[PDB]
């Protein structure tokens, strides 16, 4: 399973001048592209090596669409500000979020294209790519302009076959990190709360993909109870980060077992204290 | 890449 | 809609006073993107710092990570400082080595 995804956030300025713009390309849990307004070059500029082995013409090309992409949202916030009869002096966000899934053939799986108003659902592309889910009635007219005009249809179109061309063609160029796995380095820690309680915590470090299960179990039995998770967290160099805490009685310590999930491992390990 | 287009709400 | 970020501040490689690594804070499950976030150094705040280009979640929410290079010791105290309009005031995260 594969996926290429454009998110895009628009910002209005009202004190002075134009919406912040920006626009970030992911391949799996990889970023590739990023755009974003306030910066200087005004391009679309690459953030893993591999797409940079693309040529000029590749840049002037995204450049040019995320350009027009910008403005696109930029009139797209005065048509929301009147729909919801909103003043001028008010700060309003709107997001986008695109792009096309691949099984493990590299044939199209699913598509997406859905759109947010101050970080709420306005309108999304149904799984059909055929028809829409508008939240409200503002939405609504949305929905009923975009299917008179087969907006629909261009995007499917588009995510059905050039997005998973785009994925395909990405996927070669970095397969040597995209379609390598890194498998948690795992490792226990012991902190003495009290001379009779104590916490057991269970570390995943240095892993890609994102998606991992930390779970614990007592004597061989799956437990929730005194147990907290972080949330996943990026390491900084494209790798991932997670980690599963248990508070334990002082001295029970090895009836205790991690156990960690991951793409990586071809057997899920255990660890034990 | 990006899609050649995208929908304006209007 | 106004969420309040989560924080989190963590090393990128395990910690060993004398040895370079990155200081990571990272915020999520925030709306607005607008938002302060400084590291600080025993409360001064550290001035090379950069950070991620702005995405979001499933749910809408935004996530950063902001980071910048340093050399721990026994001595330093490290933090993440975040400021944004659904808090009273600026949130304060102290680096742990449970990092």
């Amino acid at each position: 399973s594969h996926s290429m995804r454009y998110f895009f956030t628009s910002v209005s300025r009202p004190g002075r001048g134009e919406p912040r713009f920006i626009a970030v390309g992911y391949v799996d849990d990889t970023q590739f592209v990023r755009f974003d307004s306030d910066a200087a070059s005004q391009r679309m500029e690459p953030r893993a090596p591999w797409i940079e082995q693309e040529g000029p013409e590749y840049w002037d090309g995204e450049t040019r669409k995320v350009k027009a992409h910008s403005q696109t949202h930029r009139v797209d916030l005065g048509t929301l500000r009147g729909y919801y009869n909103q003043s001028e002096a008010g700060s309003h966000t709107v997001q986008r979020m695109y792009g096309c899934d691949v099984g493990s053939d590299w044939r199209f799986l699913r598509g997406y294209h859905q759109y947010a108003y101050d970080g709420k659902d306005y309108i999304a592309l149904k799984e059909d790519l055929r028809s829409w889910t508008a939240a409200d009635m503002a939405a609504q007219t949305t929905k009923h302009k975009w299917e008179a005009a087969h907006v629909a249809e261009q995007l499917r179109a588009y995510l059905e076959g050039t997005c998973v061309e785009w994925l395909r063609r990405y996927l070669e160029n970095g397969k040597e990190t995209l379609q390598r796995t890194d498998a948690p380095k795992t490792h226990m820690t012991h902190h003495a709360v009290s001379d009779h309680e104590a916490t057991l915590r269970c570390w995943a470090l240095s892993f890609y993909p994102a998606e991992i299960t930390l779970t614990w179990q007592r004597d061989g039995e799956d437990q929730t109870q005194d147990t907290e998770l972080v949330e996943t967290r990026p390491a900084g160099d494209g790798t991932f980060q997670k980690w599963a805490a248990v508070v334990v009685p002082s001295g029970q310590e090895q009836r205790y077992t991690c156990h960690v999930q991951h793409e990586g491992l071809p057997k899920p390990l255990t660890l034990r204290w | 890449g990006l899609k050649e287009g995208i929908p304006a709400l209007d | 809609i106004q969420r309040t970020p989560k924080i989190q501040v963590y090393s990128r490689h395990p910690a060993e006073n004398g040895k370079s690594n990155f200081l990571n804070c990272y915020v999520s499950g925030f709306h607005p993107s607008d938002i302060e976030v400084d590291l600080l150094k025993n409360g001064e705040r550290i001035e090379k710092v950069e950070h991620s280009d702005l995405s979001f979640s499933k749910d809408w929410s935004f996530y950063l990570l902001y980071y910048t290079e340093f050399t721990p010791t026994e001595k330093d105290e490290y933090a993440c400082r975040v400021n944004h309009v659904t808090l009273s005031q600026p949130k304060i995260v102290k680096w742990d080595r449970d990092m």
